[PDB]
């Protein structure tokens, strides 16, 4: 649960010091932007069921060789475990706009997740072609306020660039 | 000059003018750095070594009893001496500030300018070989310094 | 100018000399080797507490001076103790390339990389000194059986020397007493799975770097992994 | 280590949902009083120094019996080491104080010295004066009836957020014995 | 030296990332609080040794005796040479709210203290004879605002909170 | 380490003075001016795993002749080394950018960078390329003037951010070579 | 415990070594001196309700400035504990006369001294000033002998260097 | 060299203190005890080519199995390479009793000795047969003192017990 003030005490723990006035002034911030992003959760994690139908095949359009015979995504109990597994990457960045630190990130989609991919033989790239369009499908006006999809936007394509 | 000269024509231009054989060893050593006020010598020991051998090159600016010649001498007038003394540390400080391609060029030269005008035998090419700027530091003889 | 020894007044050659550049290039490659571990360490942006200086108004500044003052030993050793921790860091630095001939290319070239690997090795896999204490005396009395042991390359002659040298001023190593006894506190409360890699690592840590053939001796550490824990290499005295 | 953000969602995974709207009951109101929790830490670390001479020696004046031969904190060695480890229970709560969950101490700390106070000596019966005192000035230093010192304020409420120190100061009795 | 930013800059340099949005949010509170917290730099750099005046002789108000021999201040450049620290003190807790991290007063002045004041013979609490007249000199509205002023006490005690 | 809040502080140290008050303009105009220099940086560290992709393999089109034998990018364990050290010079590039100083780098990553790789060989006319290609990608982040990734940001002036991108990356060429 | 005898046996303790000609040959020289430091391991001890009045209030007639409210020293049951504290410093220098070293003053009394005098906030020479009245009061022809008035005022400055 | 002095100031050496009271009568005893073990030096110097060959000889006589063809003392040079080596342990014991401990002994003359001997084919059992004909010969009225007897004595069996 790497987070915004547990990464702050720590060093004061790791030195050995008390809170000073500077250790507690990195906080003053967390009040205007941690709201920021606090409507943006719940406008997201209302419909985390809907749009998991265009998230999912937005990779099978892409890659539609993924239901060859012998692969990855080819059968229905493969293709019920890939629509049941599209949305808990985002229940990942669910909660990193609660706490607004990068917590379940690097919890639970870092350690041995670039070696079951290859050892579970699914392509790491295919999770690329199903978020990014996600990520890729902002309409400021009809999504949300202005900045809401500027630090939320940072997230999804974060999960692109440390997956692969 | 004649175990430098490539002709036989060069051979005789040394031979008849003593000025020109003269400045012709003196201006080998400018170009090909093997001076004493070119060569930085790399270690503690070659900078001892260098020590010892021009002991015996300033032992021949003076005369067979002991007192001063006429060759080494650094003034004439009122604050000249001083003055040749702050002159000489910027060549020392321009000497050790050349590239790093011209320390090897002249590496290997000084080691080469040791053991073809001084040295005969295999020990005396052994400190050419091994400390360059010890064989450096070997004159010619006709100055007093 | 003359010599330095005769007729000439003040220093020359600020220039570096090919040896000089040799231990740049070795400090340079040992401050990354240095950083590189301590990544594997700290492995998210909140620290593990093993990176705990100090802890009252005092020891965390109390531990530099002692820090590079120890240093300072390591750089005011003899001819004889520098020319044999030389040869002798390399080797067990080869053993941790595993079966890397690229590795050994560069350990044989540098040495202080050759120091600084071997021992941030030991702190990455947390299978040193202070970081796994035992259950109970059945291996308390184990763990701390070859610690009488390794000393006995400190002071050879009965005379101590200043490998395991403490403190250099009033009053320095009763803030190093307090400081380690609350590392012996801080090797007590570590993680499940943490502690049941300490342990299973330690018992691996002497069967490559120490036992080298006695079958027996793989008893010892299988069933006791704090004594093979506190095992070093004949560089420190101590 | 966690926080009071931190906290509430590892639940939350373990049965899997999505924070819901329902959820920002908890969250509206701890940014909206976020200023005045740091409002209060600034008066625990401005008495850091003084606080180890304030309850420990309020300990030896309820007891002289541990100054003479006969103590367990007889020497200065001791003597120390009692108020020296008094106040790194005022360090590692400041953390804990701002983060609205003890995840900062009860691992580094709580877990562990219960034994750790085992094998010393160290009373069970002195084990429990400096933590109430310590609390019950911050209880003070959070609600300034500091009898001789009232600091700078922006004045209104704080006593709400002085529920946990007394919230946080008894679950070191409830573990320790 | 420690700044608002140093620790989380090596929070992701000891991590060896780029900076993610958890110190992102770091600097939020490093604007919000300028404001007013460089408001007393150069109001006390246009007033610093109107202070000097006013405290440094405050601490012999309290420990009148120090002009006897045997103990330091018994002759005129002693005392003279106590103005010049006193004005130190304020120099660089002076640096401090506007470098924002507590770095160059611990760079410089409080670390190492105890080992130089054993030495040279001076006692740590004739310092904070000083120090302690200084904050109840300070006026709420008067000098600073509060805000303003909650910066200027909480560092000065903190100085006695490590002096001590 | 330094940075420019604390510039001032070694600045006005050596000549024994203070922060004065014709001083702050610098670090006044640095808060508001604070509020773009947050828009810089996610701009460029979300795209970052490409960046060095895109501009090694830009040493790849450029030189094929790296990649035969004899060259220092043949082997497959050498190029991961490559890319490696190829997004370790703007993670700290980076850190300058939130720091405003130059003394982020050269005493953690240039001193001694230009003597590390001469006994190794590396060609340090390659590593300029290295660096170059990856400042153009810099500046076109910055100003939002790269083709294929339009992101939304707020107006006004950002020309100042991009000019300083340039000063810090040529610096880093320039104690290489 | 560091005496002479306690030395050389953790001396050769480490080293593999059983005790040789020069291990008791350094206790040889410690049977004769023990008759004249012995000599005057007693003479304190029975005489010692003498220095423990006099010197403790000599202690305040150049420390005087104690006695006001705010500070720790003012009042009689702040010296009923006062002068207790110097009971523990006459005895523990009597202990070191009994040993051959400074082992149960630096194990008793040094081992958390620097810390609880200023976190009481005592000023460490008072704690001193007691200890210069106690040094040339031994005079040789009366109170000690010559050879036994040098080594328990050996052992003396030890507490004098050690404090500050 | 482990001496008499030397044991201690590495002992407060590392510990990083003074010279203190556990060091002030530990070496006391180097005056009233060497006033005997230099006694036994000038007895040995000037009687060492006596000594030394009584002690050559007795080895041959007790095991004359080296003279065989194949063992350590088959030829002249043998012979010689022999009372070569009991004149060195007759000068390193006597600089041993100038020390004062082990010194000249441990360092020069038994570190590694059971290396060098296994590896040449050295009986070390001849070694201690060479060495303990001495060890009795000496005559407490007629060689030496008996404070100097137990002296020289203990310095061989040290020896005997190194090798055995
Ligand atoms: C070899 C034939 C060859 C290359 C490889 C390539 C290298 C190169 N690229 C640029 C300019 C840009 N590079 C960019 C990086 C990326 N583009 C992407 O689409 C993804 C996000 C990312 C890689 C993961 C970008 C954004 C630009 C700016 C232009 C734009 O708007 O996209 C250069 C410098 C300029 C140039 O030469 O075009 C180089 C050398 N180019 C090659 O010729
Ligand atoms: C594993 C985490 C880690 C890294 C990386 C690291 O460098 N140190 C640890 C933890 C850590 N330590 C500090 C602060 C200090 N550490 C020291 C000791 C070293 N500094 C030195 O100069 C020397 C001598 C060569 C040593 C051994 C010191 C002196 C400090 C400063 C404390 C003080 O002087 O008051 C920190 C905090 C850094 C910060 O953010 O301020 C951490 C996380
Ligand atoms: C490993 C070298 C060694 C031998 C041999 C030995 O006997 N002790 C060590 C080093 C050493 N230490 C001293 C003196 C002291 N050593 C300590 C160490 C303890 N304090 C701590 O905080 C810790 C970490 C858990 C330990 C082990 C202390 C407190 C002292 C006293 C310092 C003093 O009184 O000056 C000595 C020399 C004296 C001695 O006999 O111990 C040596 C060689
Ligand atoms: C000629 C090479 C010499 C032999 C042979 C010798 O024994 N001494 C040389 C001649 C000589 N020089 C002096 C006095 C001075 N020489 C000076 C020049 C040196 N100082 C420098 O800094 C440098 C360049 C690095 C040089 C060459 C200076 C200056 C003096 C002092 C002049 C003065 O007026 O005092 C003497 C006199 C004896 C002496 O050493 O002072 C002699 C014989
Ligand atoms: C005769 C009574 C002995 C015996 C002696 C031999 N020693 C031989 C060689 C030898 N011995 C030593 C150790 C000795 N020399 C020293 O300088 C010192 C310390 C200062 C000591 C203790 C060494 C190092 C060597 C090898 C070098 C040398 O020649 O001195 C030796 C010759 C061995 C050979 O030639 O194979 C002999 C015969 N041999 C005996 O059996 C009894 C015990
Ligand atoms: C479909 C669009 C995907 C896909 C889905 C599959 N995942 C399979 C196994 C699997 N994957 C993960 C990682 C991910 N799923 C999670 O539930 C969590 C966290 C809780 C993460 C990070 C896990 C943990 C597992 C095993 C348990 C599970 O089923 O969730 C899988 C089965 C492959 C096989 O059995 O060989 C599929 C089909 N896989 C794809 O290739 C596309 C991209
Ligand atoms: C067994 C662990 C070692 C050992 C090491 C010593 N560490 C000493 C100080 C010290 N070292 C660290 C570790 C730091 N360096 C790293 O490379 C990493 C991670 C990769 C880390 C975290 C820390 C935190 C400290 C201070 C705390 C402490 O250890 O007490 C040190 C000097 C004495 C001392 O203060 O401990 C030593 C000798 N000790 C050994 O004998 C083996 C080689
Ligand atoms: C005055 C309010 C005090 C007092 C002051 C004295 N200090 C003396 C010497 C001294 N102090 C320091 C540390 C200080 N100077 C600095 O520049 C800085 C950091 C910027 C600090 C913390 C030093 C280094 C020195 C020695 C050099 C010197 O100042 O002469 C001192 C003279 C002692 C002496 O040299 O004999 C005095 C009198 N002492 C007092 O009694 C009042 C309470
Ligand atoms: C009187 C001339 C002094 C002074 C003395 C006070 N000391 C107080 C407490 C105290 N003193 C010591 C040092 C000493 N007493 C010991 O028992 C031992 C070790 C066995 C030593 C070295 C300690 C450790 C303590 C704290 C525990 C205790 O009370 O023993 C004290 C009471 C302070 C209080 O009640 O808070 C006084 C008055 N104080 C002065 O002002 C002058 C200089
Ligand atoms: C036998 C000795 C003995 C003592 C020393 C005191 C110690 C002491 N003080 C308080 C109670 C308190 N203690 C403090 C502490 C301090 N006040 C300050 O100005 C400083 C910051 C700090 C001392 C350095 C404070 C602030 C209170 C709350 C009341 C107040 O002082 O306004 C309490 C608990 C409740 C009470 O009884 O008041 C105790 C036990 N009592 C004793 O019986
Ligand atoms: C980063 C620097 C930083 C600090 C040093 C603190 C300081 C601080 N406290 C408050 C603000 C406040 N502080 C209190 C606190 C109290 N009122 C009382 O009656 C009690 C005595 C006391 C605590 C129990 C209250 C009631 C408010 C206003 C309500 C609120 O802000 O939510 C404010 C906002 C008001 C203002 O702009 O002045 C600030 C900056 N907070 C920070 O962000
Ligand atoms: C913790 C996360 C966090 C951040 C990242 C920043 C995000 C941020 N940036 C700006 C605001 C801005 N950002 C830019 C920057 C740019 N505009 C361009 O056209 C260029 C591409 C680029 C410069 C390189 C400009 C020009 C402004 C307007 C000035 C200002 O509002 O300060 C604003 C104010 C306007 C708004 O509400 O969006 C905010 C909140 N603040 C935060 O709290
Ligand atoms: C903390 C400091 C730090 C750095 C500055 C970087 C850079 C760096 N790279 C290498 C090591 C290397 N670096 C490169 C990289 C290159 N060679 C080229 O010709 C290209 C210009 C460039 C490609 C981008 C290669 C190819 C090797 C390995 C050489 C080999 O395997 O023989 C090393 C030596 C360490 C080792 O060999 O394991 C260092 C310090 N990494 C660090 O940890
Ligand atoms: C262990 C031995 C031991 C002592 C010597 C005394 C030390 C001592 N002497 C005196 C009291 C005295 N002490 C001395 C001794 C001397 N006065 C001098 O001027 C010289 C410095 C010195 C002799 C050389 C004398 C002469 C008195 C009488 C009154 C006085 O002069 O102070 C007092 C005050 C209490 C009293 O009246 O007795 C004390 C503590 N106590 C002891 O326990």
């Amino acid at each position: 649960m790497k987070s915004v003030i547990t990464t702050v005490v720590s060093a004061a723990d790791a030195a050995g010091r008390f809170p000073s006035n500077s250790d507690l002034e990195s906080i003053q911030g967390n009040i205007q932007r941690s709201a920021a992003r606090l409507e943006a959760a719940e406008k997201l994690a209302g419909n985390h069921e809907a749009v998991v139908k265009e998230a999912g095949d937005a990779c099978f359009a892409k890659y539609a060789y993924l239901k060859n015979p012998g692969e990855a995504g080819e059968n229905q109990e493969k293709i019920n475990k890939c629509y049941r597994d599209v949305d808990h990457y985002m229940r990942l960045v669910n909660y990193c706009l609660v706490v607004g630190g990068t917590g379940p990130l690097d919890e639970w989609g870092i350690a041995g997740a670039r070696e079951v991919y290859r050892t579970l033989n699914l392509p790491t790239s295919a999770y690329v072609a199903s978020i990014a369009y996600t990520r890729d499908r902002l309409c400021v006006p009809r999504d949300m306020s202005a900045q809401a999809g500027v630090e939320f936007s940072a997230y999804l394509d974060y999960l692109i660039n440390a997956l692969s | 000059a004649l175990i430098l000269a490539q002709n036989d024509h060069q051979e005789k231009q040394y031979i008849k003018y003593p000025k020109l054989a003269a400045a012709a060893l003196m201006a080998s050593t400018e170009v090909t750095r093997a001076c004493q006020r070119y060569a930085v010598p790399e270690s503690i020991e070659e900078e001892f070594l260098a020590a010892s051998v021009d002991k015996v090159n300033k032992m021949r600016g003076t005369t067979a009893s002991g007192v001063y010649k006429s060759s080494c001498v650094e003034g004439n007038a009122k604050g000249q001496a001083e003055q040749a003394r702050v002159a000489a540390l910027a060549v020392a400080f321009r000497s050790a500030q050349k590239s790093a391609s011209q320390f090897a060029a002249e590496r290997y030269a000084q080691s080469k300018y040791g053991r073809d005008l001084f040295s005969s035998t295999h020990f005396e090419e052994g400190y050419a070989n091994t400390y360059p700027a010890m064989a450096a530091a070997k004159r010619a003889s006709s100055y007093g310094y | 100018q003359t010599g330095l020894v005769n007729s000439k007044f003040s220093a020359r050659m600020a220039k570096k000399t090919a040896k000089q550049t040799k231990n740049k290039v070795d400090e340079y490659m040992a401050r990354s080797v240095q950083r590189q571990y301590k990544q594997a360490a700290v492995a998210t942006g909140v620290y593990g507490t093993q990176c705990t200086e100090g802890t009252v108004k005092g020891a965390a500044e109390a531990s530099r001076s002692a820090a590079l003052s120890r240093q300072f030993r390591i750089k005011q050793r003899s001819a004889f103790s520098k020319a044999h921790d030389l040869f002798e860091f390399r080797k067990h630095a080869i053993i941790a390339a595993a079966g890397c001939s690229y590795e050994e290319k560069m350990v044989t070239r540098f040495p202080k990389l050759a120091a600084a690997m071997v021992l941030g090795q030991t702190e990455m896999m947390r299978t040193c000194s202070r970081y796994v204490v035992p259950e109970s005396v059945e291996e308390e009395y184990m763990a701390a059986s070859v610690d009488k042991q390794m000393k006995r390359r400190g002071a050879p002659g009965g005379v101590y020397s200043l490998s395991c040298a403490e403190g250099v001023a009033k009053g320095q190593a009763e803030i190093a007493r307090v400081s380690a006894l609350g590392a012996a506190y801080r090797a007590a409360s570590k993680s499940a799975s943490a502690v049941t890699a300490e342990r299973y690592n330690s018992m691996a840590y002497g069967r490559v770097h120490f036992a080298h053939g006695c079958s027996y001796e793989e008893q010892q550490f299988n069933k006791y992994p704090a004594a093979a824990a506190a095992m070093r290499s004949d560089s420190y005295g101590y | 280590m966690l926080d009071a953000f931190s906290r509430v969602v590892v639940n939350s995974d373990a049965k899997a949902a999505y924070v819901g709207g329902s959820d920002l009951q908890a969250l509206k109101s701890f940014i909206a009083d976020g200023n005045k929790r740091l409002d209060a830490v600034n008066s625990i670390v401005s008495n850091a120094s003084c606080m180890v001479s304030d309850a420990v020696s309020g300990m030896i004046c309820e007891n002289p019996g541990l100054i003479s031969p006969g103590g367990n904190c007889y020497t200065n060695r001791r003597m120390a080491a009692c108020l020296r480890d008094g106040e790194i229970i005022l360090r590692y709560v400041s953390y804990a104080l701002l983060a609205g969950d003890a995840s900062v101490l009860e691992d580094r700390c709580l877990n562990g010295l219960k034994e750790t106070y085992i094998a010393l000596g160290v009373p069970t019966n002195s084990s429990i004066r400096a933590v109430s005192i310590m609390k019950a000035q911050a209880v003070a230093f959070i609600t300034n009836t500091a009898t001789e010192r009232k600091m700078s304020f922006a004045a209104g409420d704080c006593t709400s957020l002085a529920s946990e120190v007394a919230s946080y100061f008894d679950r070191v009795g409830a573990a320790i014995s």
